[PDB]
């Protein structure tokens, strides 16, 4: 971050965002600062990530016909200026004709010093006394001599007000229902209504005026609301309120009430603001868990991991998961796959004045005087208990209080181990007259799935290898397999194991021999 | 203190049945700047 | 008329006083019935006066309890004149709590005033009045905070329904009557029952048509019974209505010389009028009663009570009509935006001078003081607080004084005082200092410098664009220079432009630096400015605008310059939006399309291609038969166009473009390529003549039928049934390829017996007719 | 709306939803 | 700016 950066000839002017473009990290500018800002579109944003981090100047600062400030929040970091160069009559800080200017620095917070130059605010028309007040106070009688034309400054803004106080304040997870204590100005027809202003402030940092621009690009959403039902005492009257609608759970806003006044010579009124009240709604249901995934560390470990809800509502606790088992659909304990082929607001304010004229005009003329798991605060679990190659289903699903989200399914299957598959011992087999072997082999009474046949391979001496499928239905009805029509000779013999994940070890060889007729 | 309706609704409670008299204005002293039941009375007729 | 004229009325409280009205036909005043608070419908539902038929000056209904409807009240009220106005309304119906229903069915005209009906929680049948045949300005009027504004007014209407601001709906009164429209010839002088028009000397209803003595209200004058344009000799002109005799006016000034115990005129002749004073220049005689001129000067002082009056209505404006001189002060503070100008001029046309001081505060609707026609001198005899003589606190669509080229006002005493102008220009202030004569003075005040005229184009010089250039995108502007007095003051000039599609024009601001300062002005470089990003062919609407400090020792105003519109330069269009073909008959084929979504200038014409494709060449060597396989054109000013001359279910290819311009080195859009097939024909897949057979030893038949001529595309495969003497029939498939090889189709393994076989065709698009019948025999073995 | 009106109202009117004899307009709209 | 240097120019 440049800290001495300079400016030819000391002095800049600001025009749209690419003039301001040349101090972008600048902390200390070595050159005085002119802005004219006029037109653009979210240029308090913009001109704040471009200058905000500005510290101390060197040289003096001035605001000329800068239509689109509203604030010079912007910046944010400003704590010195050095006035060395000053100004005409030496002036430091220095504002014209801002049509638009209303915050000056959130006095509240904000603190600024300068040690060279005095002030100078002259034709602000809505700038109220209190900032520039504010600004005598902490701008060091040892360096101002006011020089500020309290005519001209904030002629049409409202210098005092009252204080709205919120009387009643109730929330749901998505709406707020608002009621405030009842102002009447003396003369109560001047109350044309109510100004309601709400906008979502996840801190505590948010002003009146923060990201606002002359041309628009306003932070706050606007409702107005109509005067109420005039009545006799307290005891009859009701409160005036909203009902604040379309909301988002869990979450904080920052609302403050307006009042809307016409503007009179004679009684001079200008109207009450609420402070800003933040109230945060209620929680909800939270939402759905994200982006489940699986995979089996052990042919009876599954490992699960998946993503807190989009949309929380609320900090998030106590994981919710159930694990089920799915079974096989059936059709494969009868499937045969050794068969082929199987495998204008100032209209408005003349025209209340309007009425109110003649109202008060009639009234002089007329009146004369004489199994689940709890999961906390991590995003991945391990399963175990499941069988070697059973397929389960999980459904995990996001809680809140323990109020908790709906649901969500993922599936999986662990690996299988090859020794369930696997067959022990040789083939136990007869031999029979008529040319005819019948052979025996170890079922796997617990094989990966289904065993779904035997390969049987047996090889005469001398000769070629032979292959035959015998199929679980097959092994159920023969007992075995029965080779039949075998050529005369001596034949080895052995078979293997089929199932759903794959095939066992093959049986030890087994001889036999066929009669020659 | 009294304005719109309210005045011509004060004067009504006021005056009661004696009605109103017959032959700057009186929401200029009774709008403008308040005014107590002495003043409101003497519109009403005798 | 035939009743009683009276004199005007205030009813107040009881009901009991509603009784004078009796015998009334015309009153000759205002009528006023209010603060009504003990009443009940059960009082007022016997009540009735059906022989008024006018009021001369307004009618104000105000918290009358109890009071439902007005349709029994004045059954056969007709006129209300408006000669005296009541805020500058002549109908004021205000916080009747009770009413439902005007019902006035009987009125005609308002000759002179507004209507206001406001805060009558319970009123409905208003959206169901024409007002447009009553008053001649509708724009005036103020009907608010009523039924009608807040819940649903069941308005069953009963009527020659009428258009307003472009809705057709019905008009009506009550539930039983309605407005009695009349034809449009019959202009303000009313119709007959049977739509004939009345004498053009009479005014709403009338008895028989073209009849001067046969009418209720009368228009103009009224006199024994008929209307007259102008009275007779013998008679002089009374309150604007009637015609009276000598004796009468005579008689009222006798009255009313009497006494002065509350307040009356001394009716006075003039020009065939019997006036309440002489007016001004005139004085009154002794015995005849007849205004002369006067020997001098004979102003008309109107003295004001109080030392001030504020005008706020046109009542307050008639209030000093016929006066020249005002020996008071006069504020002017109209609210409302209704725009009294008018009126204004009528009653204050003739103020020659004020002593005091005029102040003109919050006047949102003025726009010009002109209507102080002859205002020639502000004496300032009394000041406002702070010793000014003209004051102007807050106008906001004030935009001149006076026009000082032929109008002359001094000001003896006091300064000026202007602020919270928006509109009103320095340059007309400055010029009202000059001829005020306020030089000599100052004005600590004299103008805020900045509330002043920053909403109004106050910039009197005129500048000169030197030249305009244009492109397809971009437009570059130079104008000549402007120089102040001072050559510190300029602050350099700002550029609007905006899509003007009309040409009489959202701007978009641009600032420009002061131009390049030369020793020579002679040698000084023009300023000027380019733009980007314009749609092509469209025309825009430019300016330019100078800017100068106010320095109020030179006070120069600036420059300006004229408004233009420029277009674009034309350029290649888009592609023609939605090309489609299909293929209308078997020879002839229709493409449509709609313009271009970006014409980028004029559209002259379109370029159509079209031409034939060949066939797939898969379609000459696939087997069907196994299981599981199967020149140009100009267009101007239409977007559909039709080819005929072409061959049946043929692929085709058809090409489009859409161009701007034809003559000057064609600019067509981009190619767009359309491809489809023609709809077939029956006849064209038919086969003709039997099938030729022959027979071998070995019960093997050979089959041979010609291939039809001219297909549908192509023939992909043949059917052949054969069925035995007595038996079932059978069926086979021949493709192309096997019909190639074997030059037609040989059965072998046949049963011995007779045989009868037919043979089909099949074709791209479907199959064609069958072969006549063959017999063939099976050896037997 | 109309019917979400109901429910709103059944927030807003606490314990007395009575229905069809802004904030306030529905107030004195469900109070018995 | 090759438009913008033909206007330029």
């Amino acid at each position: 971050c440049p800290k001495v950066c300079h400016l030819l000839e000391g002095e800049k002017t600001i025009d749209s965002v690419t003039s301001a473009q040349e101090l972008r990290g600048c902390t200390v500018i070595n050159g005085s600062l002119i802005i004219n800002i006029r037109g653009g579109n979210n240029l308090a944003a913009e001109l704040e990530a471009n200058l905000g981090l500005i510290e101390e100047i060197s040289g003096y600062l001035k605001i000329r016909r800068s239509y689109a400030l509203v604030s010079l929040s912007f910046f944010r970091k400003l704590r010195l200026i050095r006035g060395e160069t000053l100004e005409i009559g030496n002036y430091s800080f220095y504002a014209l004709d801002n049509q638009n200017l209303r915050q000056l620095w959130d006095w509240s917070k904000h603190n600024l010093t300068i040690t060279q130059g005095k002030l100078f605010f002259h034709y602000n028309p809505k700038l109220c006394l209190s900032e520039i007040h504010k600004m005598e106070e902490v701008s060091g009688k040892g360096r101002q001599e006011n020089d500020i034309a309290l005519k001209t400054n904030g002629d049409q803004a409202s210098c005092e007000n009252e204080l709205l106080k919120f009387s009643y304040i109730r929330t749901s997870f998505d709406k707020i229902l608002l009621r405030w204590e009842p102002y009447w100005p003396p003369d109560f027809r001047d109350l044309l209504g109510f100004m309601l202003f709400y906008k979502e402030a996840p801190y505590q940092n948010v002003t009146e005026f923060d990201g606002q621009d002359a041309c628009g690009s306003n932070s706050w959403t606007v409702v107005d609301i109509d005067p109420p039902l005039r009545s006799n005492d307290p005891k009859s009257q009701n409160h005036p309120g909203w009902l604040m609608r379309g909301l988002k759970p869990w979450t904080q806003y920052a609302i403050f009430v307006k009042t809307l006044v016409t503007f009179s010579d004679e009684r001079r009124t200008y109207g009450a603001k609420s402070d800003i009240i933040y109230v945060q709604t209620d929680a909800t249901n939270p939402s759905v868990p994200l982006d489940p995934i699986s995979v089996s560390n052990s042919s009876s470990q599954i490992i699960l991991k998946w993503k807190p809800p989009s949309d929380p509502n609320g900090n998030i606790t106590h994981y919710l998961v159930f694990w089920e088992r799915q079974a096989e659909d059936s059709e494969l304990f009868e499937l045969d796959y050794c068969l082929k082929g199987l495998k204008q607001i100032l209209k408005e304010l003349e025209e209340s004045s309007f009425r109110k004229t003649f109202e008060d005009y009639l009234h002089n003329v007329v009146f004369v005087p004489r199994p689940f798991e709890k999961v906390v605060n991590k995003e991945s679990l391990v399963i175990s208990g499941l069988r070697h190659f059973t397929g389960y289903r999980i459904e995990l699903q996001a809680c809140n209080q323990d109020r908790c989200s709906v649901a969500a399914y993922v599936s999986a299957r662990t690996m299988p181990e090859a020794k369930a598959d696997d067959i022990v011992g040789p083939v136990t087999h007869e031999i029979f007259e008529n040319n005819v072997v019948h052979l025996m082999w170890q079922e796997p009474k617990e094989p990966n799935g289904l065993i779904v046949l035997y390969e049987v391979s047996y090889r005469r001496y001398g000769d070629e290898e032979l292959h035959l499928c015998v199929s679980r239905k097959h092994f159920a009805l023969e007992r075995g397999c029965r080779l039949r029509g075998l050529s005369p000779g001596n034949y080895s013999v052995r078979i293997r194991a089929t199932s759903l994940a794959g095939n066992g070890s093959w049986t030890e060889p087994t001889y036999f021999y066929v009669t020659d007729y | 203190t009294l304005c719109g309706a309210e005045l011509v609704d004060a004067l009504q409670f006021v005056c009661g049945d004696r009605g109103f008299y017959f032959n700057t204005g009186i929401v200029d002293e009774c709008c403008f700047r308040s005014c107590d039941l002495r003043r409101l009375e003497m519109y009403c007729a005798p």
